[PDB]
C-alpha cells in the first residue's frame, strides 16, 4: 500500500567554483509481465558501474568503478538481493502504481485555427492528454489528407500531460468542410472538430 | 532497452546550490519526490498522494548514502570535474493562445550539466513574482538534465515575455522571447 525502495550501496574506499555530482538510478523495465532491473551509478555524467538483472552481476562501465565490481561480486548476500529486485521492488511498485499510472487517462482538448497572409496553414492544436500515444488525422469534405501536413514532435508539458500540433496545407474552395480527427485510449469514439471559410 | 514502461528512482547529490534531490519517475514524468528541508514526500499530482503513501525517510536515507559515496569518488578520481554543458531552451504555451483567455507559459530548459541554475521570467522588462512555478532538476537518460518553468498569464494584444536563464555553460544569460500573432 506504499512504494517500496532500495537503499543504495556504499562505494569502496570510504575508510565557477568546484562542483561534484554523484547520481544513482534504479530503473525498472516492464515487458510482457516480465520485469528487468537496472541499478547504475554515475559520477559527473560518467556512468562507471551498473547492475543488470539480465547479466546477473555488476560491470565496470569505466575503470573508475573497478573497485566496486570486485567487492560487490564477491559478496553473495548483495548479489542475491539484487537478483531479487525484479520481484520484490519492481513488481510491488509496478503493481501498486497501476491505477494512477498505467490506467491514467486524460481526454485531450482539440482546437482549429488559421494563420495566413503577407503559404497558408491550418493548425489542429491538441492539448492536455495522457498517455502520449495519439493519432491525429485530416479530412477535406470527408476524404483523408496526406500531402501538405506537418506533425510537430510529441511535446511533453511535464505535468503528466502532452501536447501536439498537426497543421495542414490550405486551399479553401467554397463549401469546404475541413475536419481534424483525434483518437486516444481515453475517448473510445474518435473526437473531431472542423472549419469552414465563407 | 526493449521495455513497455519505465519506473526509476533517480537521485543525485552535489556540492552546490541544490545540495541534492531524490525522486521517482514513471516514463519520464516525475511522480513523487522527497523535500529534504521539510523532510516529507511531495506528490506531483494531488490524486497520487491520496492513493498511496511513501516513506519519506527512505529517500532521506539514500540521500545520506549518496552524500557519502560522493566523497569516496571525490577520491578515486583526483577530484575530476566535467565541463559545463549549455542549456537548449524553448518556451511555448500550455493551451492554444487566444484573446484575453487564461493560459500558462512553459519554459523548457534542456540538455544541460551540472544542474545549477538561476531562472527568472521577464514580462515587458519586468521580473514576475506571482504566477511562477517550476519542476525539479529532472535527470535524463544521458546524465544531462532538464527543467520546466511555468508562468500563468492572460494573452494581451501587444505584450512580450522573455525567459531569463543563467548557467555556467553560458556567459550570456540566454532569454528565449515569446508572443502571439
Ligand atoms: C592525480 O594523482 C597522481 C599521483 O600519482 C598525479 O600524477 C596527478 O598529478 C593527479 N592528477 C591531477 C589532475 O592532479
Ligand atoms: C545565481 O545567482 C547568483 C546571484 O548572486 C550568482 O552569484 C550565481 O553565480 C548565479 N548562478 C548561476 C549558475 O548563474
Ligand atoms: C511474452 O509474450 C510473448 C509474445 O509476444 C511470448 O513469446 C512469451 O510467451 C512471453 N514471455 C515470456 C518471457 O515467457
Amino acid at each position: 500500500r506504499k512504494f517500496h525502495y532500495l537503499p543504495f550501496l556504499p562505494s569502496t574506499g570510504g575508510s565557477s567554483p568546484e562542483n561534484y555530482l554523484f547520481q544513482g538510478r534504479q530503473e525498472c523495465y516492464a515487458f510482457n509481465g516480465t520485469q528487468r532491473f537496472l541499478e547504475r551509478y554515475i559520477y559527473n555524467r560518467e556512468e562507471f558501474v551498473r547492475f543488470d538483472s539480465d547479466v546477473g552481476e555488476f560491470r565496470a562501465v569505466t575503470e573508475l568503478g573497478r573497485p566496486d565490481e570486485e567487492y560487490w561480486n564477491s559478496q553473495k548476500d548483495i548479489l542475491e538481493e539484487e537478483r531479487a529486485v525484479p520481484d520484490r521492488m519492481c513488481r510491488h511498485n509496478y503493481e501498486l502504481g497501476g491505477p494512477m499510472t498505467l490506467q491514467r487517462r486524460v481526454q485531450p482538448r482539440v482546437n482549429v485555427s488559421p494563420s495566413k497572409k503577407g503559404h497558408n496553414l491550418l493548425v489542429c492544436h491538441v492539448t492536455d492528454f495522457y498517455p502520449g500515444s495519439i493519432q491525429v488525422r485530416w479530412f477535406l469534405n470527408g476524404q483523408e489528407e496526406t500531402a501538405g501536413v506537418v506533425s510537430t514532435n510529441l511535446i511533453r508539458n511535464g505535468d503528466w500531460t502532452f501536447q501536439i500540433l498537426v497543421m495542414l496545407e490550405m486551399t479553401p474552395q467554397q463549401g469546404d468542410v475541413y475536419t481534424c480527427q483525434v483518437e486516444h485510449t481515453s475517448l473510445d469514439s474518435p473526437v473531431t472538430v472542423e472549419w469552414k471559410a465563407q | 532497452i526493449k521495455a513497455d514502461h519505465v519506473s526509476t528512482y533517480a537521485a543525485f547529490v552535489q556540492t552546490h546550490r541544490p545540495t541534492g534531490e531524490f525522486m521517482f519517475e514513471f516514463d519520464e514524468d516525475e511522480m513523487f519526490y522527497v523535500d529534504l528541508d521539510k523532510k516529507e514526500t511531495v506528490w506531483h499530482l494531488e490524486e497520487f498522494g491520496q492513493a498511496f503513501s511513501f516513506e519519506a525517510q527512505g529517500g532521506l536515507a539514500n540521500i545520506a548514502i549518496l552524500n557519502n559515496n560522493l566523497n569516496t569518488l571525490i577520491q578515486r578520481s583526483n577530484h575530476t570535474q566535467a565541463t559545463n554543458d549549455p542549456p537548449e531552451v524553448t518556451v511555448f504555451p500550455k493551451e492554444p493562445v487566444e484573446l484575453g483567455q487564461p493560459n500558462t507559459l512553459i519554459c523548457h530548459i534542456d540538455k544541460f550539466f551540472p544542474p545549477v541554475l538561476n531562472v527568472t521570467w521577464l514580462c515587458n522588462g519586468e521580473l514576475v513574482t506571482e504566477g511562477v512555478a517550476e519542476s525539479l532538476f529532472l535527470p535524463r537518460t544521458d546524465y544531462s538534465f532538464h527543467k520546466f518553468h511555468y508562468l500563468t498569464f492572460v494573452p494581451s494584444a501587444e505584450d512580450f515575455y522573455d525567459c531569463r536563464v543563467e548557467h555556467w555553460g553560458l556567459d550570456q544569460p540566454l532569454l528565449k522571447h515569446w508572443e502571439a500573432q
